[PDB]
C-alpha cells in the first residue's frame, strides 16, 4: 500500500501506483501544473530583465522568441514595439498553474483510490484494450483541435512573422496555404543527409500550415476510429497489454520527437527565426565570408578570379557540380539558404555581378552583425574557443536549447530501453529472478 | 486606484500564501477536514473573485 | 511437414545454435560483414585520399609505406560535406576513393550493427529466461561511439572532422579536439576519467577480495583454481571474511555486507561515468566548450599574473596555430 | 521598506505544512 | 521591463523559477519525516 | 553502376522485410516460460 | 568499539580533534579571503 | 613485558584498527595531506616560476598547487634546518619545502597502509592478495614523481599536487616526448580501459543473473551474507556469454584472477614506461618514415601531423614553462600552420 | 559508538558553542589583519612589481637562495 507490502522500496515508489488510478491521476493532474508553472514563471523572469531594443538573442530570451514567432509584439524586421503579449502569456499561465495544482492535491489526498468502483467511464484498466483505444482517440481529438489553432492564428488573427517578407521579416498573414498531398508528403521522402534534408528543410510558412491542416485532419479521423474500432489479432499478438508497455512506447516515442526537435533548432531558420535567435551554425560562416568579400572588393582587389596559396579560389571556388560557392573552409557550407543572400544568388551560385552593384544597406548589416556573434561560447557563458580572452560573451540560443534536448533524449532512449525490457521481462514472469527448482538451461543440450 | 490596487494585489499574494499552507492540512489531516470544507471553498470563491477584480482593474490604472 | 515459414522462424530463433542469431541477427550479421571487409582492405590497399579539399591526399595504407601505427582510414573530404556518398553518387570508383569513401561506407554498417548487437543481447536474454539490462549497460559504449562518429560530424558540418580509423589518427583527433575546445577543463569530461579510473580501480580490489578468500579444496602443487568443479551449489568464498578484512581496513560502516548491492553499485559507475563524457563530446559538437579563465588574478598595476590555466591557454594556442593551413586571417571561426 | 520578508517565508512554507501534519499526528 | 505598477513585485518575480526543484526536494524530506517507508 | 544501386537497393529491402515479418511472426510467447 | 577499560580520552577522540580545529580555522580564514577586494 | 601489553593494546579490535603499521601510516599520512591543504590555502609561487596557486592570492580550486621547487635547486630536497634555509620558516615556504615535504611524507604514507594492509591480512587469516595488488599504485608514484625527476636535471619537471598542473604535465608530456606513441603507454591505457570493462560487465552479468529469493521487485533483500547455497546462476551466464560473444568463464577462482590481473599489469608496463622516458628514451620516430618524407615532400600521414603539432605545443610552451632558461623566441620564428 | 548520544549531553553544547566562535573569529582575523601575508610570504596585490624591476624574481643559486629573496624583499619588491 505504503510500506514494503506492495513490493517497491521507496526510491521505486512511484510504481505503487501501477494499480490505484486516483492517486495516479492526482500526480500527474499535479505534475502538469509544474510545466505550465516554469512556462509562465520563466518568461515572467526574462521579461524583468528585457532590454527591448537589444536583440533578443544576445540577452539569453528562450520563451520570448516563441511568442515573437507567432508576431505579437513585434514590428517589422523583428523590433518590439509593445511588450503586453509577453507579461499576459506568462501571467495566465502562472495563474492557471494554481487551477491546475489545486485538483492536484485533492485527487492525491481526498480522492476515491479506485475509479473503477466509483465511474465506469473514468473506471479503466490496463488489460482492457477498449477502454486504452476509446482514451487513446480522445486524446486524438483534443490533438487535433489543438493542431487547428495555429491554422486560426495563421490565417484569421494577424498571421505569422514571415522571415522571408520582403526587405526583412515582417509579419504576413497565410491566404492560401497548400493542400496538395504531393508536395506534403514528399517531405517524407528525403534523405536526412545534408544537401536534402528531411522535414527539417521546410522553407516556408505555407507549407508550414498547410502540412498542420494535414495532420490536424488524418488524427481527428484517427481518433474517431480508435472509439469505433476494437484492435485485431495480429495487433494483439504483437504487443504487450500492460500498464507500463504503453509507458515504454511513449518513451521510445519522445526520444525521437527530442532526436528531430535537436536537429531544427541548430539547423533551421523559418520556423526559429534569425532576427529572434541568432544566425544558425553555417550563416555565421557565410557572413564572414560575404563581409570579407565586400570589404576587400572596394580597394579595387579582383576577387572573381583570384587563385590561393593552394590554388583552388581565394574568395571564390567550384562546388562539385560547379556553382560559385565560398572558398576557404566555407566550402562545406554551400547547402545555406538565407533571406538576405538570396537576393544575391544568380542561376548557378552567386553572381559577382550583382555583388558589385545590388547591396541594399540591411543586407550587409545583417552580414556585418552576424560575422561577430557565432554559436560557441562556455559553460560560464564567455563567448569564444580556448585561446580568445574573456572580453565578449555569447551563447547562442541554439546551442542551449540544442544541448539540452539533444541529453534529455538520449536519457529517454536509455529509459525506452529500461521499460521495454522490465515490461516484456514482467509479461513472460522472470523479473523477480530465476526460479530455484527448475531453469531453463538445465533441460536444454549442451554445447560442445 | 494605483493605491487600492497595490492594496488588492497585496492581499491576494497573502490569501494565495495562506491558501497554499491551509488547504493541504485541511484535507490530508484525520481529526477535521469535514469541517474544513466550507472554509476552503469560501476561501477559494474569495481567490477567484480576488483574482478578475484585481485583472480588470489593471487597464483602468494603466 | 511444416511449411518454409514456420521451419525459418524457428531457426533463426534458435537458442540450440552454437551461436544466436536473432532477428536483429539477420540485420547485423551483413552490415558487420561489410564493415570488416572494407576495414581489412582499406587499411590494407586503400589510395591516398583528399581530406582538405585542397588536392594534399593523406595516406593511410600499409602498402604505401605505413606501420601498423601510422596507418589508418582517412575520412570523406571537407568538399563532400554532410552528403550521401556511395559508389554511385560518384562519377568513378577511382574517385570515389580519392575523396574518402570507404570511411562512410565502413562506419554507416558499423554504427548500425553495433545498435542491432544492442538488440540481439537482449534477445537471447528473453530466450533464456533471464533478467534483462546488461544490453542497458551496453548503451554506454555505444553512445559513445555514435558521438565520435556521426554526432561530432553533423555538429561541426563534415565528415573530415570525423576520428580517422587508426591508432595514430586517433591521436591526431585528440590532439585537434583539445587545441579547439579545451575538452580538460569541462566538468564532464573529469567525472568520465573519474569513473574509468574508480572502475578499473574496484576491478582490481574485487579481485583480491574476492580470490583471498578462497576455501581450501587444494594442495600446493595444483593450482587454486580446482576448488570450483563447473556450476557449484556452494557458493566459493566466505563473504564475512572479507567484509571483516575490508571492515578493519577503513571502518565497519565502509564495507558493503549485501553482494547484490556491491554488484548493482560495481556496474553502475563506470557507466554513468562515460554516459557524462559521451554527453560532453555530444554537446562540444553545439561547441559548448569547456571553462576557460584568462587572468583570474590581477593586481593593483592592473597587470596580470599567470595561473596553471594560462599555460595551458598557451599551449592550446600552439596547436591551433598548427591546425589552421586555411589562412594566416581568421577572426571568429569553428565554423 | 522590506520585500526580503516573502522570500524569507517562502522558503519555510514547505515543511511548515507537513510539520504541522505531525504535531496534529495523522497522514504523513 | 514589467508595468510600473508592479515594480513594487520586482523581487517577488526574481525567485519564481527556482519554485520547482524544491518540490523534488520536498519529496525527501517528506519521505524522511515518515522514517522511510 | 546503375545496376549496383538497384541489386544495393533490392538486398537491403529483402532484408528489412524478414525482420519486420519475424518480429511479427508471433514473438511474444517464444520465451521459455508462459508460452 | 574503542575501548571499555576507558583511558579518559580515547583513539577516537584525538582523530575528530586533529580534524575539527583545523576545519573551523580555515572555513574562517576562506571565508575572510572572499571580502579582500582584488 | 612491556612488549606484549604494547602489541595487544595496538592489535586489539577498535572501531578502526591502528596495530604496527598505525605508527608509521598516520603521521607521514596526516601531514601530507594537512601540508597541501595549507599549501592550497596560503602558499605562493611566485618567486618559483612566477605563478599564483593559492586562495589568498585569488586563485579557484580548478587552479592551485603545490608547486614544485626551483630549478637551481637541483634535486636538493631542501630540509628547515639546512644550508638553504638555515632554520627559517618562511623562506622555506617560498623556495618550495612543501612540495619535498609533502612528496617524502606521503611516500612513507603508502608504505604505511601497504604494511597495514598485510597486518590486517595475517591477523584475520586471509591470504594477501589485496597488498600485492596495491603495490601497482606504488610503483606509478615512484616511477612519476620520484625516479623521473631524479633521471632529469630537478624536481621542477615533475608533477605538481593540483589538477591544472597535472593537465600541464599532460600537454608537456605528449609535447616533448610524444608519450602515446610508446608501446608502454599503450599497453597500460589498454589494461586500464579492460579493468573499466571487466568492472561494467562483471556487475551486469550478476545482476542479471540473480535467482527469485525475495517478495518485492527489489532483490537487494533477499539476501543473508551467508554462503551456504549459491547467489547467482554461475551456469545461465557461462551459456550466454558463449551465445552471444563466444567464450565465457567457468571458474569464479579464474574470474576474479583475471579482475586483479588486468589493470595491475597495466599500470606496472607503464611505470616501466615512465621509467625509460627518465633517461630521455623516448619513442618518438620511425627513421624510415624521415628518410621518406626526407625525398617525397608531397608524403602526408598522420603521424607527420603529429610531429608538426609536437613543434607548436614545444615552441609556445616553451617560454613561460621554462622561465628560467630565460627563453626569447622572435614572432618570426614560432611555428605556423600557415607558413607552410 | 552512534552520533545520536553524541548529539545530545549538554556538556557537548557548554564546551562547543564557546570554542567554536574563538577559532572562527582567529581565522577570520588571521587573514583580515594581513598576517598570513608575513608568515608565508606571499605578496599582496600591489607588491608583485616595482618601479625599477618589471620582471619577475626568480631564484638562480641555492645556496644564495636565501640572500636572493630577501634583497628582492628589502628593495620593497
Ligand atoms: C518520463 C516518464 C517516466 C515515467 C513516468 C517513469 C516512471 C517510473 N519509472 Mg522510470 N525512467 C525514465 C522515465 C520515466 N519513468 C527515464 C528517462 C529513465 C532513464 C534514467 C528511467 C529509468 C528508470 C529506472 C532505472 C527505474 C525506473 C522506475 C520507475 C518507476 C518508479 C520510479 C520512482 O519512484 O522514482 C523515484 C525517483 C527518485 C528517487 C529519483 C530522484 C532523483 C534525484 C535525487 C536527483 C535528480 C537530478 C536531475 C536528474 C538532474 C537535474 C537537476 C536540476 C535541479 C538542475 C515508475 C513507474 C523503477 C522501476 O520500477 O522500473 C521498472 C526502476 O528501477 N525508471
Ligand atoms: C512531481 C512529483 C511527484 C508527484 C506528483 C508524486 C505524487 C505522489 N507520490 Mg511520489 N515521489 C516523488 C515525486 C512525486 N510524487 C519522488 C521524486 C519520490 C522520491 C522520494 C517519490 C516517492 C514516493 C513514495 C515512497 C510514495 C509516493 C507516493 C505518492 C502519492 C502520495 C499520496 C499521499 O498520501 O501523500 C501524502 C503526503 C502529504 C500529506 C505531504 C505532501 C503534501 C502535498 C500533497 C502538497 C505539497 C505541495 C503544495 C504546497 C500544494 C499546493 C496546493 C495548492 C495548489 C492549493 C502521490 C500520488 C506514495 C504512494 O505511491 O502510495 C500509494 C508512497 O508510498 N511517492
Ligand atoms: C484532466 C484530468 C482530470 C480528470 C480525468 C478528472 C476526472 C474527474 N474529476 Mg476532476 N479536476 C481536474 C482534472 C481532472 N479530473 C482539475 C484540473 C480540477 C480543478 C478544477 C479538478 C477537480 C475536480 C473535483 C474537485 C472533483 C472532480 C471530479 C471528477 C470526476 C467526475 C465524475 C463524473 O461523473 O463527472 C461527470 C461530469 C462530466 C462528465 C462533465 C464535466 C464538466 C466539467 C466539470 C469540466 C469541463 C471542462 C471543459 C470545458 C471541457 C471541454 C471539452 C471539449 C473537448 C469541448 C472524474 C473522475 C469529482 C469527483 O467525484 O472526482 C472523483 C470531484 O469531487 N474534479
Ligand atoms: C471525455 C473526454 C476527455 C477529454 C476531452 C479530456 C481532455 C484532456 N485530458 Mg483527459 N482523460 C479522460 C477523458 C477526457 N480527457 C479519461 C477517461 C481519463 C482516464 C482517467 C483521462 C485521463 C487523462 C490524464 C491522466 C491526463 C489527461 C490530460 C488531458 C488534457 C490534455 C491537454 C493537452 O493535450 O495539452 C496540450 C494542449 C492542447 C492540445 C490544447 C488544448 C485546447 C483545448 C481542446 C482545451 C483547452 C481548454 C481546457 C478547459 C483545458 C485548459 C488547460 C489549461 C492548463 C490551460 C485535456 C484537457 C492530461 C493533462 O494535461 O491533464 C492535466 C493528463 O495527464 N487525461
Ligand atoms: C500517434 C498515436 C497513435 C497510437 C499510439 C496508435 C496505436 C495503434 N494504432 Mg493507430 N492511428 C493513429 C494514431 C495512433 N495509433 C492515427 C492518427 C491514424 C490515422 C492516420 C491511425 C490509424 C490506424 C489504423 C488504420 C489502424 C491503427 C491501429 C493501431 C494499433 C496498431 C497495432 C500495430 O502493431 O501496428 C503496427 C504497424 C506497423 C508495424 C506498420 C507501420 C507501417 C508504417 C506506418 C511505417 C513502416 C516503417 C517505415 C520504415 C517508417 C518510415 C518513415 C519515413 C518517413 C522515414 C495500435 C493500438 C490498427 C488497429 O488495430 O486499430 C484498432 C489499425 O488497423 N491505427
Ligand atoms: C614517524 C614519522 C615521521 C617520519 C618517518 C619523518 C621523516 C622525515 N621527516 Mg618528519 N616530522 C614528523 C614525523 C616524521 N617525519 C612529525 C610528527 C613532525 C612534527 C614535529 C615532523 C616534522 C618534520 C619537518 C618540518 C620536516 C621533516 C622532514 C623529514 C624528512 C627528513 C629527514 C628526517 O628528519 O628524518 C627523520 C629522522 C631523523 C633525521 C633521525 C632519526 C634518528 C634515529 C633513528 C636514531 C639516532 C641515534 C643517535 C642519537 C645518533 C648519534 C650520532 C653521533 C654519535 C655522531 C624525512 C622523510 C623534513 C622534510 O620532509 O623535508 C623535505 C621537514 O621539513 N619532519
Ligand atoms: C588490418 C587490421 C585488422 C589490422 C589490425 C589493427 C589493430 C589496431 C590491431 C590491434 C593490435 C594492437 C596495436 C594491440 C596493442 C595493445 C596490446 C598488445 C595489449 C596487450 C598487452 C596488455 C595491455 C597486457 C596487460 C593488461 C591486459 C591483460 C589487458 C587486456 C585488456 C582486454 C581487452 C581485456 C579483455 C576484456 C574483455 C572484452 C573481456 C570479456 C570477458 C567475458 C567473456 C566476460 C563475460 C562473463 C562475465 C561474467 O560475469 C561471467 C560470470 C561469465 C561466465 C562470463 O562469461
Ligand atoms: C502530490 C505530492 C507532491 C507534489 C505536489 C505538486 C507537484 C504540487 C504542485 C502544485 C502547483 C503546480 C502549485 C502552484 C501554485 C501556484 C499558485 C497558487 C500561484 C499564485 C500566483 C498568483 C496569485 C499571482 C500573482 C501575481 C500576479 C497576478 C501578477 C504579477 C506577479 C504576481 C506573482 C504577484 C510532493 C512530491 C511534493 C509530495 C508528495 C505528494
Ligand atoms: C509536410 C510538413 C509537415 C507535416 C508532415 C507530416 C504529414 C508528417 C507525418 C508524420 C508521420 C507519417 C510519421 C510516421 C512515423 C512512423 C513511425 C514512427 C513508425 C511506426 C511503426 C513502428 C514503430 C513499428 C514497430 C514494429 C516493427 C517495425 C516490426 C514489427 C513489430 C513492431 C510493431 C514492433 C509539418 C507539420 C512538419 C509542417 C511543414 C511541412
Ligand atoms: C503563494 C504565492 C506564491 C507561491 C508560494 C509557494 C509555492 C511557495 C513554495 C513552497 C515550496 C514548494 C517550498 C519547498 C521547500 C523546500 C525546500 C527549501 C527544500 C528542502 C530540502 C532540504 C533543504 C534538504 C534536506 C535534506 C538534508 C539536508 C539531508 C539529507 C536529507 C534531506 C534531503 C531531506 C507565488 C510565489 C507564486 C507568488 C504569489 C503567492
Ligand atoms: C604545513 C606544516 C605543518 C603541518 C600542518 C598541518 C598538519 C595543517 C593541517 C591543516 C588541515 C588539516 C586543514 C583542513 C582544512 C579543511 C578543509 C579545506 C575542508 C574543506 C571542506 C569542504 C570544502 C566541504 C565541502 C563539502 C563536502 C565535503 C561534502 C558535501 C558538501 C560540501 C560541498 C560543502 C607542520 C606544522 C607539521 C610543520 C610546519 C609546516
Ligand atoms: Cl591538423
Ligand atoms: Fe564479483
Ligand atoms: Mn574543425
Amino acid at each position: 500500500r505504503d510500506q514494503e507490502s506492495s513490493g517497491f522500496a521507496w526510491w521505486a515508489g512511484n510504481a505503487r501506483l501501477i494499480n490505484l488510478s486516483g492517486k495516479l491521476l492526482g500526480a500527474h493532474v499535479a505534475h502538469a501544473g509544474l510545466i505550465v508553472f516554469w512556462a509562465g514563471a520563466m518568461t515572467l523572469f526574462e521579461l524583468a530583465h528585457f532590454i527591448p531594443e537589444k536583440p533578443m538573442y544576445e540577452q539569453g530570451l528562450i520563451l520570448i522568441p516563441h511568442i515573437a514567432t507567432l508576431g505579437w509584439g513585434v514590428g517589422p524586421g523583428g523590433e518590439v514595439v509593445d511588450t503586453f503579449p509577453f507579461f499576459v502569456v506568462g501571467v495566465v499561465h502562472l495563474i492557471s498553474s494554481a487551477v491546475l495544482g489545486f485538483g492536484g492535491v485533492y485527487h492525491a489526498i481526498r480522492g476515491p483510490e479506485t475509479l473503477e468502483e466509483y465511474s465506469s467511464f473514468f473506471g479503466y484498466d490496463w488489460k482492457d484494450k477498449n477502454k486504452m483505444t476509446t482514451i487513446l482517440g480522445f486524446h486524438l481529438i483534443v490533438l487535433g483541435i489543438g493542431a487547428l489553432l495555429l491554422v486560426a492564428k495563421a490565417m484569421f488573427f494577424g498571421g505569422l512573422y514571415d522571415t522571408w517578407a520582403p526587405g526583412g521579416g515582417d509579419v504576413r498573414v497565410i491566404t492560401n496555404p497548400t493542400l496538395d498531398p504531393r508536395v506534403i508528403f514528399g517531405y517524407l521522402l528525403k534523405s536526412p543527409f545534408g544537401g536534402e534534408g528531411w522535414i527539417v528543410s521546410v522553407n516556408n510558412l505555407e507549407d508550414v500550415v498547410g502540412g498542420h491542416i494535414w495532420i490536424g485532419l488524418i488524427c481527428i479521423a484517427g481518433g474517431i476510429w480508435h472509439i469505433l474500432t476494437t484492435p485485431f489479432g495480429w495487433a494483439r499478438r504483437a504487443f504487450i497489454w500492460s500498464g507500463e508497455a504503453y509507458l515504454s512506447y511513449s518513451l521510445g516515442a519522445l526520444s525521437m520527437m527530442g532526436f528531430i526537435a535537436t536537429c531544427f533548432v541548430w539547423f533551421n531558420n523559418t520556423v526559429y527565426p534569425s532576427e529572434f535567435y541568432g544566425p544558425t551554425g553555417p550563416e555565421a560562416s557565410q557572413a564572414q565570408a560575404m563581409t570579407f568579400l565586400i570589404r576587400d572588393q572596394k580597394l579595387g582587389a579582383n576577387v572573381g578570379s583570384a587563385q590561393g596559396p593552394t590554388g583552388l579560389g581565394k574568395y571564390l571556388m567550384r562546388s562539385p557540380t560547379g556553382e560559385i560557392i565560398f572558398g576557404g573552409e566555407t566550402m562545406r557550407f554551400w547547402d545555406f539558404r538565407g533571406p538576405w543572400l538570396e537576393p544575391l544568388r544568380g542561376p548557378n551560385g552567386l553572381d559577382l555581378n550583382k555583388i558589385k552593384n545590388d547591396i541594399q544597406p540591411w543586407q550587409e548589416r545583417r552580414a556585418a552583425e552576424y560575422m561577430t556573434h557565432a554559436p560557441l561560447g562556455s559553460l560560464n557563458s564567455v563567448g569564444g574557443v580556448a585561446t580568445e580572452i574573456n572580453s565578449v560573451n555569447f551563447v547562442s540560443p541554439r546551442s542551449w536549447l540544442a544541448t539540452s534536448h539533444f541529453v534529455l533524449a538520449f536519457f529517454f532512449l536509455v529509459g525506452h530501453l529500461w521499460h521495454a525490457g522490465r515490461a516484456r521481462a514482467a509479461a513472460a514472469g522472470f523479473e523477480k529472478g530465476i526460479d530455484r527448482e527448475s531453469e531453463p538451461v538445465l533441460s536444454m543440450p549442451s554445447l560442445d | 486606484m494605483t493605491i487600492l490596487f497595490q492594496l488588492a494585489l497585496a492581499a491576494l499574494v497573502i490569501l494565495s500564501f495562506v491558501m497554499v499552507i491551509g488547504v493541504p492540512v485541511a484535507y490530508a489531516s484525520p481529526q477535521d477536514w469535514d469541517r474544513s470544507k466550507q472554509l476552503i471553498f469560501l476561501g477559494s470563491g474569495l481567490w477567484i473573485a480576488l483574482v478578475l477584480v484585481v485583472g480588470v482593474l489593471n487597464f483602468f490604472v494603466v | 511437414s511444416a511449411n518454409l515459414w514456420e521451419r525459418f522462424c524457428n531457426w533463426v530463433t534458435s537458442t540450440d545454435n552454437r551461436l544466436y542469431v536473432g532477428w536483429f541477427g539477420v540485420i547485423m550479421i551483413p552490415t558487420l560483414l561489410a564493415a570488416t571487409i572494407c576495414f581489412v582492405i582499406a587499411f590494407i590497399a586503400a589510395p591516398p585520399v583528399d581530406i582538405d579539399g585542397i588536392r594534399e591526399p593523406v595516406s593511410g595504407s600499409l602498402l604505401y609505406g605505413n606501420n601498423i601505427i601510422t596507418g589508418a582510414v582517412v575520412p570523406s573530404s571537407n568538399a563532400i560535406g554532410l552528403h550521401f556518398y556511395p559508389i554511385w553518387e560518384a562519377a568513378s570508383l577511382d574517385e570515389w576513393l580519392y575523396n574518402g569513401g570507404p570511411y562512410q561506407l565502413i562506419i554507416f554498417h558499423f554504427l548500425l550493427g553495433a545498435s542491432c548487437y544492442m538488440g540481439r543481447q537482449w534477445e537471447l536474454s528473453y530466450r533464456l529466461g533471464m533478467r534483462p539490462w546488461i544490453c542497458v549497460a551496453y548503451s554506454a559504449p555505444l553512445a559513445s561511439a555514435f558521438a565520435v562518429f556521426l554526432i561530432y560530424p553533423i555538429g561541426q558540418g563534415s565528415f573530415s572532422d570525423g576520428m580517422p580509423l587508426g591508432i595514430s589518427g586517433t591521436f591526431n583527433f585528440m590532439i585537434v579536439f583539445q587545441a579547439e575546445h579545451n575538452i580538460l577543463m569541462h566538468p564532464f569530461h573529469q567525472l568520465g576519467v573519474a569513473g574509468v579510473f574508480g572502475g578499473a580501480l574496484f576491478c582490481a580490489m574485487h579481485g583480491s577480495l574476492v580470490t583471498s578468500s578462497l576455501i581450501r579444496e587444494t594442495t600446493e602443487t595444483e593450482s587454486a583454481n580446482y576448488g570450483y568443479k563447473f556450476g557449484q551449489e556452494e557458493e566459493t568464498y566466505n563473504i564475512v571474511a572479507a567484509h571483516g578484512y575490508f571492515g578493519r581496513l577503513i571502518f565497519q560502516y565502509a564495507s558493503f555486507n549485501n553482494s547484490r548491492s556491491l554488484h548493482f553499485f560495481l556496474a553502475a559507475w563506470p557507466v554513468v561515468g562515460v554516459w557524462f563524457t559521451a554527453l560532453g563530446i555530444s554537446t562540444m559538437a553545439f561547441n559548448l566548450n569547456g571553462f576557460n579563465f584568462n587572468h583570474s588574478v590581477i593586481d593593483a598595476k592592473g597587470n596580470v599574473i599567470n595561473t596553471w590555466a594560462d599555460i595551458i591557454n598557451r599551449a592550446n594556442l600552439g596547436m591551433e596555430v598548427m591546425h589552421e593551413r586555411n589562412a594566416h586571417n581568421f577572426p571568429l571561426d569553428l565554423a | 521598506i522590506a520585500q526580503l520578508t516573502m522570500i524569507a517565508m517562502i522558503g519555510i512554507a514547505g515543511p511548515m505544512i507537513i510539520f504541522l501534519l505531525a504535531v496534529r499526528r495523522g497522514n504523513l | 521591463k514589467l508595468p510600473e505598477a508592479y515594480a513594487i513585485f520586482d523581487p517577488l518575480v526574481d525567485v519564481l523559477p527556482v519554485i520547482p526543484v524544491l518540490f523534488l526536494a520536498l519529496a525527501f524530506v517528506w519521505q524522511a519525516a515518515v522514517g522511510f517507508r | 553502376m546503375e545496376t549496383l544501386k538497384i541489386t544495393v537497393y533490392i538486398v537491403v529491402t529483402f532484408f528489412v522485410l524478414l525482420f519486420v515479418f519475424g518480429f511479427l511472426s508471433g514473438d511474444p510467447a517464444r520465451n521459455p516460460k508462459r508460452k | 568499539q574503542e575501548p571499555v577499560s576507558y583511558p579518559i580520552f580515547t583513539v577516537r577522540w584525538v582523530a575528530v580533534h586533529t580534524l575539527a580545529v583545523p576545519t573551523i580555522f580555515f572555513l574562517g580564514a576562506i571565508a575572510a579571503m572572499q571580502f579582500i577586494q582584488r | 613485558g612491556w612488549f606484549d601489553i604494547l602489541d595487544d593494546w595496538l592489535k586489539r579490535d577498535r572501531f578502526v584498527f591502528v596495530g604496527w603499521s598505525g605508527i608509521l601510516l598516520f603521521p607521514c599520512a596526516y601531514l601530507a595531506l594537512g601540508g597541501w591543504l595549507t599549501g592550497t590555502t596560503f602558499v605562493t609561487s611566485w618567486y618559483t616560476h612566477g605563478l599564483a596557486s593559492s586562495y589568498l592570492e585569488g586563485c579557484n580550486f580548478l587552479t592551485v598547487a603545490v608547486s614544485t621547487p626551483a630549478n637551481s635547486m637541483g634535486h636538493s630536497l631542501l630540509l628547515l634546518w639546512g644550508p638553504e634555509a638555515q632554520g627559517d620558516f618562511t623562506r622555506w615556504c617560498q623556495l618550495g619545502g612543501l612540495w619535498t615535504f609533502i612528496a617524502l611524507h606521503g611516500a612513507f604514507g603508502l608504505i604505511g597502509f601497504m604494511l597495514r594492509q598485510f597486518e590486517i591480512a595475517r591477523l584475520v587469516g586471509v591470504r594477501p592478495y589485496n597488498a600485492i595488488a596495491f603495490s601497482a599504485p606504488i610503483a606509478v608514484f615512484v616511477s612519476v614523481f620520484l625516479i623521473y625527476p631524479l633521471g632529469q636535471s630537478s624536481w621542477f619537471f615533475a608533477p605538481s599536487f593540483g589538477v591544472a598542473a597535472i593537465f600541464r604535465f599532460l600537454l608537456f608530456f605528449q609535447g616533448f616526448h610524444n608519450w602515446t606513441l610508446n608501446p608502454f603507454h599503450m599497453m597500460g591505457v589498454a589494461g586500464v580501459l579492460g579493468g573499466a570493462l571487466l568492472c561494467a560487465i562483471h556487475g551486469a552479468t550478476v545482476e542479471n543473473t540473480l535467482f527469485q529469493d525475495g517478495e518485492g521487485a527489489s532483490t537487494f533483500r533477499a539476501f543473508n551474507p551467508t554462503q551456504a547455497e549459491e547467489t547467482y546462476s554461475m551456469v545461465t551466464a557461462n551459456r550466454f556469454w558463449s551465445q552471444i560473444f563466444g567464450i565465457a568463464f567457468s571458474n569464479k577462482r579464474w574470474l576474479h584472477f583475471f579482475m586483479l590481473f588486468v589493470p595491475v599489469t597495466g599500470l606496472w608496463m607503464s611505470a616501466i614506461g615512465v621509467v625509460g622516458l627518465a633517461l630521455n628514451l623516448r619513442s618518438y620516430d620511425f627513421i624510415s618514415q624521415e628518410i621518406r618524407a626526407a625525398e617525397d615532400p608531397e608524403f602526408e600521414t598522420f603521424y607527420t601531423k603529429n610531429l608538426l603539432l609536437n613543434e607548436g605545443i614545444r615552441a609556445w610552451m616553451a617560454p613561460q614553462d621554462q622561465p628560467h632558461e630565460n627563453f626569447v623566441f622572435p614572432e618570426e620564428v614560432l611555428p605556423r600552420g600557415n607558413a607552410l | 559508538r552512534p552520533f545520536s548520544d553524541i548529539i545530545t549531553s549538554v556538556r557537548y553544547w557548554v564546551i562547543h558553542s564557546i570554542t567554536i566562535p574563538a577559532l572562527f573569529i582567529a581565522g577570520w582575523l588571521f587573514v583580515s589583519t594581513g598576517l598570513a601575508y608575513d608568515v608565508f610570504g606571499t605578496p599582496r596585490p600591489d607588491s608583485y612589481y616595482a618601479q625599477e624591476q618589471r620582471s619577475i624574481p626568480l631564484v638562480t643559486d641555492r645556496f644564495e637562495a636565501k640572500q636572493q629573496v630577501e634583497t628582492f624583499l628589502e628593495q620593497l619588491k
